[PDB]
């Protein structure tokens, strides 16, 4: 046994006529029962450790699972091995050592000891020095994937009842792993990463035949799979898209069907894609600060001396063991990094992604016909039924993957045609809310689509430019979609903003490279200005305090950074209000820059009543802050690591008002605005813009000028107004506005006066009686034309005197 | 006759049956050895929902067989 | 024209009656931010000490209720060390009708009674419905401590 | 009837649950479908802690609600 | 005594009071019928809030005065 797995160069012909001996005698499963467990036994316990580093005995192992897996009467009958399934109280991390495909599958790179081996040597490789390390790896590996694929084709074509065992055996360790996902999972009691991931693969290699390019091999996949129970995947837990568990479980009942492998394997590879390298993702991301954390504790053991004979042995062993450690996190970290590097591995994984992205897209297709015909474009009862159904991990792996690889200049997305298959899903899925109600998942879709169209250092257009404008789907309902749900991100609070900020990037983008989208804007505001109108305000209301919410986390870290210039807990906090802060910072500069473009085209939007008053007060507001002593004192160190720049945000601030200042429904307005404004604020913010020099140009700031001046006679015409009314009689007053009513109604519950406009605001928060919590409707007032009739005889008799 | 009862979880059971009992029989079965009440319990033989108020014969169910118990996903 | 002469009237009608153990009053020339003074009730440990507001009015002042947060370091279950205080019309039970004053006097009222069915602080609710004697002193404690 | 609980992480994760049921029991919940005991498990909603022997039909009703998760760990330096 | 209350939707129920009674009294004559606790008992009579703690005979209800319950949400 020892020497034929030693010298199996030698054996592979002399043990196959044995082999063969058996096969005709009907015998062959006594000797598989009697090797099998015997070569599992020598890789457990005569070595230590059966890794990829010992590139002697893992190739003789894959050649002689080669020479027993080509024997046609032998693969349809491998099942059948002693310990070949795991055991039903087996622990999740021992599928890989008690099992006969177990060691096998585990052959990976980026396993603990390969990892000290390859890395731990140096830990300051050149950028150079780090691909050889990487390249000189991943040909064996792929290798190793070639091989086990080979073998597990074959154990898939040997017969009907293999290819069952098989999906019931990946089955049973999907449903052990579902931990994988969690923010600290057992990693001494889960799968390792490496022998899932070449599952994760081998499925999607298996389905590279019925996911071609031409698409027509789309049908082999039944899209009514999950109206019957399913048999293999555990969907107990497991959160639908837009069904909750009690209709589902009716909907089971309902409509009361033969299973098939193409579809059994097409569902398994997504969960492997989720809870596999989607858990693997999320594990290397946490290694940039796992390190920082423990270097910090590395080094402040490193300041205490070592005296006492008890604690001093246990001091020195103790920063061995965290050295250790380091060293093996160091390397695990680097090494990950070149696993999802090699392209020729994550580009089938995205090609896959992007099939099974039609595949879906078809299932949404009331004809579904979606791969030959494009499809034409109270949320819970209207969804589609089988959409509807279908379980979220579907979606949260791709896109996590897809958020995940993107950050390499090696990204597989990159340059690959077949891209466009996943934004027309994204697309769809921003278009009608029926589809899903969780609005969590739908902004990490966003944020992915953020991602996509960010531009590059050289400043060239995204990878996801030529696909914005190359899509027919995509250009027709790309700009009403994410117009929709900028509103509906709606539903403290620190996490609807990181939407706001994901949809800015998109919407500037669209709006500088695309012309067409310059159309589908302007002809939004002017055929459809009650969408819009309402998209504008829901921008201009976040606007008012983001300014005061930075300036509070600046503040919040000056002061804990001052605390420790004298207990981790603040620091943790410091943290915490750094992020709100730079989200602060970006909205607010992201939302003005909006305001710039958009009231450089359309001024016409931003005039009407019902956001005239609301958008002067909000600028005059931002600009006191700006140009006051509170911008100017608060010292931030290293400003641009937070985005805040006041002088840069200034420019777009000032031109929003040039751009609006040919209108004199804003000049007004913000001359009615006593709340921030002063003529003294444009005249700071003169000299703010002289100290940048040719930030703003000198036409620029003459036209600043004139409008300050138009709007300074503007108020002085309104106060000599408003001193020809001095001492006013009581009964002419609104008894919430203190002012005179324009147009006084007069409430059917509490029998008293008000404006219009006074109710009109209190009713657009809530319809109920301010004076006595009667209910109360706008149709339920009436108006007041006698008291009206004696506010005109007022107003005329103190018009006698001027 | 003995039958194999297969969970989603991957337990394999066995059962004493007869071809005229009830299916509702055969969970109270299940529930004597396992404790899952039977309104939970859901059998799948063949691919194909059973009833409770039917027997093995009428669905053709030979002795020793395999069949898939599906727990009904449960509220929270 | 929709906050400033409602501010300007609730200030005017205040010092034209002030409250008798409150006063309150802007802070500088700066209209939307003023600062309140209280003391306590008598029948209360919280008498003897002397409480600072901050008060934050927003633009929408006679439409959405004040953010005001207390200064001073009080021992009570419903105020937390950032001063917040958790009182109802401070939220959806606001009226327009409502002024200021009443304000002043609901939080005098709030610091008599000390609603215990709003756990913003766990550790001083739970000792408010066990043992009278340990969050009294330590009420007076804190007061002299900070509210001298 | 479902709500939704969100981690620092960024992870989002859904769970169905009933007005009669106590805080403790989504704590258990979520125990089994994250691997943390209820006891580091607290929950914000509207800036203000919940408490263990409350239930889910006092803190403003509401479905789709969505709570925030702070982990407090057992051991501090 | 014949006594009103009025909800936010605009319902009335219509029962019996007695002079020498309660707040929570009144309350224990509303969870008859809909089944709120006394905790959230809610009376707004024209802008002064109605103490639950204190007896019928401070709140000068007069006969078939209309009161107000409204839900509560408190909490924060």
């Amino acid at each position: 046994i020892t020497g034929i797995v030693s010298n199996v160069n030698s054996y592979t012909d002399f043990l196959s006529q044995i082999i063969q001996r058996a096969i005709l005698e009907g015998t062959a499963l006594d000797l598989l029962n009697a090797v099998f467990p015997t070569l599992l036994e020598y890789c457990n316990k005569h070595v230590s450790h059966f890794d990829l580093n010992e590139s002697v005995i893992y190739n003789n192992v894959l050649t002689i699972f080669e020479l027993f897996v080509t024997f046609k009467p032998i693969a349809e009958i491998f099942t059948k091995i002693d310990g070949f399934f795991a055991d039903y109280s087996c622990k999740p991390q021992d599928f890989e050592r008690k099992t006969i495909l177990g060691p096998i599958l585990s052959l990976s790179p980026i396993e603990a000891a390969v990892a000290i081996r390859n890395y731990g040597d140096n830990l300051l490789r050149s950028k150079q020095q780090t691909a050889m390390i990487h390249e000189s790896l991943q040909a064996e590996h792929k290798v190793v994937i070639d091989r086990l694929f080979f073998i597990v084709d074959k154990l898939v074509r040997g017969s009907l009842n293999s290819r069952t065992d098989m999906i019931s055996y990946f089955a049973h360790i999907a449903n052990k792993n579902h931990l994988r996902r969690a923010d600290h999972p057992p990693f001494k009691e889960l799968s390792s990463n490496g022998f899932m991931s070449n599952i994760t693969l081998l499925l999607v290699r298996f389905s590279q035949p019925f996911l071609d390019i031409s698409y027509k091999k789309i049908d082999k996949i039944d899209a009514n799979y999950f109206n019957n129970p399913s048999l293999f995947i555990d969907l107990s837990g497991e959160t639908r898209l837009n069904s909750d568990f009690k209709e589902a479980d009716a909907f089971y009942d309902k409509n009361r069907s033969k299973p098939n492998f193409i579809s059994d394997c097409f569902f398994l590879t997504l969960t492997y894609l989720h809870y596999g390298l989607g858990g693997t993702l999320s594990f290397e991301e946490k290694m940039g600060s796992e390190i920082k954390a423990l270097k910090e504790e590395i080094e402040k053991v490193k300041k205490i001396a070592a005296n006492h004979d008890v604690f001093a042995r246990f001091i020195t062993a103790q920063l061995s063991k965290m050295e250790k450690a380091l060293k093996t996190t160091e390397s695990l970290r680097f090494a990950l990094q070149g696993f999802f590097a090699h392209r020729s591995l994550q580009l089938e994984v995205f090609d896959f992604i992007c099939g099974a992205s039609t595949f879906l897209i078809r299932v949404v297709d009331p004809e579904h016909e979606f791969p030959f015909k494009q499809i034409k474009l109270f949320l819970r009862a209207h969804a589609p039924v089988p959409f509807k159904y279908y379980p979220e991990f579907v979606v949260e792996g791709p896109v996590n993957y897809s958020l995940y690889i993107s950050k390499y200049q090696t990204s597989p997305i990159f340059r690959n045609p077949r891209l466009g298959s996943f934004v027309e899903f994204t697309t769809m899925v921003l278009r009608c809310p029926e589809l899903v109600s969780n609005p969590h998942l739908k902004g990490k879709l966003v944020q992915l689509l953020s991602v996509g169209a960010m531009p590059l250092t050289d400043n060239s257009p995204g990878f996801m430019m030529d696909i914005f404008e190359h899509d027919e789907l995509v250009n027709k309902n790309l700009l009403y979609a994410l117009l929709d749900f900028y509103v509906i991100v709606e539903k403290q609070f620190y996490d609807k903003f990181n939407s706001r900020y994901s949809i800015s990037i998109i919407l500037e983008e669209l709006y500088y490279k695309i012309p067409s989208y310059k159309n589908q804007l302007i002809w939004q505001s002017q055929n459809n200005a009650d969408f819009f109108v309402r998209f504008v305000a829901r921008m201009l209301n976040d606007l008012t305090f983001l300014l005061d919410e930075g300036l509070s986390n600046l503040a919040e870290v000056h002061n804990i950074q001052n605390e420790l210039d004298n207990d981790k807990e603040l620091q943790t906090r410091l943290a915490s209000a750094s992020r709100q802060a730079k989200s602060s910072c970006g909205l607010a500069d992201k939302s003005m820059k909006l305001f710039e473009i958009y009231s450089k085209d359309i001024p016409a939007a931003f005039v009407t009543p019902e956001i005239v008053y609301r958008l002067a007060s909000m600028l005059n507001y931002n600009l006191e802050s700006l140009v006051g002593p509170k911008c100017g004192e608060l010292k931030v160190k290293d400003p641009q690591s937070y985005s805040f720049n006041p002088k840069d945000l200034l420019k777009a601030l000032t031109t929003v008002y040039i751009n609006l200042s040919e209108q004199s429904e804003f000049i007004s307005a913000v001359a009615k605005d006593e709340r921030s404004f002063n003529r003294n604020l444009f005249v700071r913010a003169v000299d703010i813009l002289g100290r940048k020099t040719g930030l703003a140009s000198p036409e620029f700031i003459e036209k600043l000028l004139n409008f300050a001046n138009k709007a300074e006679e503007q108020r002085k015409a309104d106060e000599e107004e408003d001193l020809e009314y001095g001492d006013v009689p009581d009964e002419f007053l609104d008894p919430l506005m203190y002012t005179i009513m324009k147009d006084p109604v007069i409430l059917p519950a509490s029998k008293m006066n008000i404006d219009r406009s006074t109710i009109k605001a209190h009713l657009l928060s809530d319809s109920t009686d301010p004076f006595n919590r009667m209910p109360l409707k706008l149709e339920d007032v009436t108006p007041n034309e006698e008291l009206r009739q004696k506010i005109l005889c007022f107003k005329k008799q103190k018009k006698e005197e001027a | 006759m003995q039958i194999f009862v297969k969970t989603l979880t991957g337990k394999t059971i066995t059962l004493e049956v007869e071809p005229s009992d009830t299916i509702e029989n055969v969970k109270a079965r299940i529930q004597d050895k396992e404790g899952i009440p039977p309104d939970q319990q859901r059998l799948i033989f063949a691919g194909k929902q059973l009833e409770d108020g039917r027997t093995l014969s009428d669905y053709n169910i030979q002795k020793e067989s395999t069949l898939h118990l599906v727990l009904r996903l449960r509220g929270g | 024209m929709s906050s400033s002469k409602r501010i300007a009237k609730e200030l005017s009608d205040l010092e034209r009656d002030p409250p008798t153990s409150s006063s309150a009053g802007p802070v500088g020339d700066d209209l939307y931010h003023w600062q309140a003074s209280i003391m306590g009730p008598a029948d209360s440990p919280y008498a003897g000490g002397v409480f600072f507001l901050s008060i934050h009015f927003p633009t929408d002042y006679p439409f959405k209720p004040p953010k005001i947060s207390f200064t001073t370091k009080i021992y009570h279950p419903n105020i937390n060390a950032n001063g917040n205080i958790c009182l109802d019309i401070l939220k959806d039970q606001w009226s327009p009708a409502l002024t200021l004053s009443k304000v002043l006097l609901s939080i005098s009222s709030l610091l008599t009674d000390a609603n215990p069915d709003d756990p913003l602080v766990p550790e001083i609710a739970h000792i408010y419905k066990t043992d009278r004697p340990k969050y009294e002193a330590t009420a007076r404690e804190w007061t002299k401590k900070y509210a001298v």
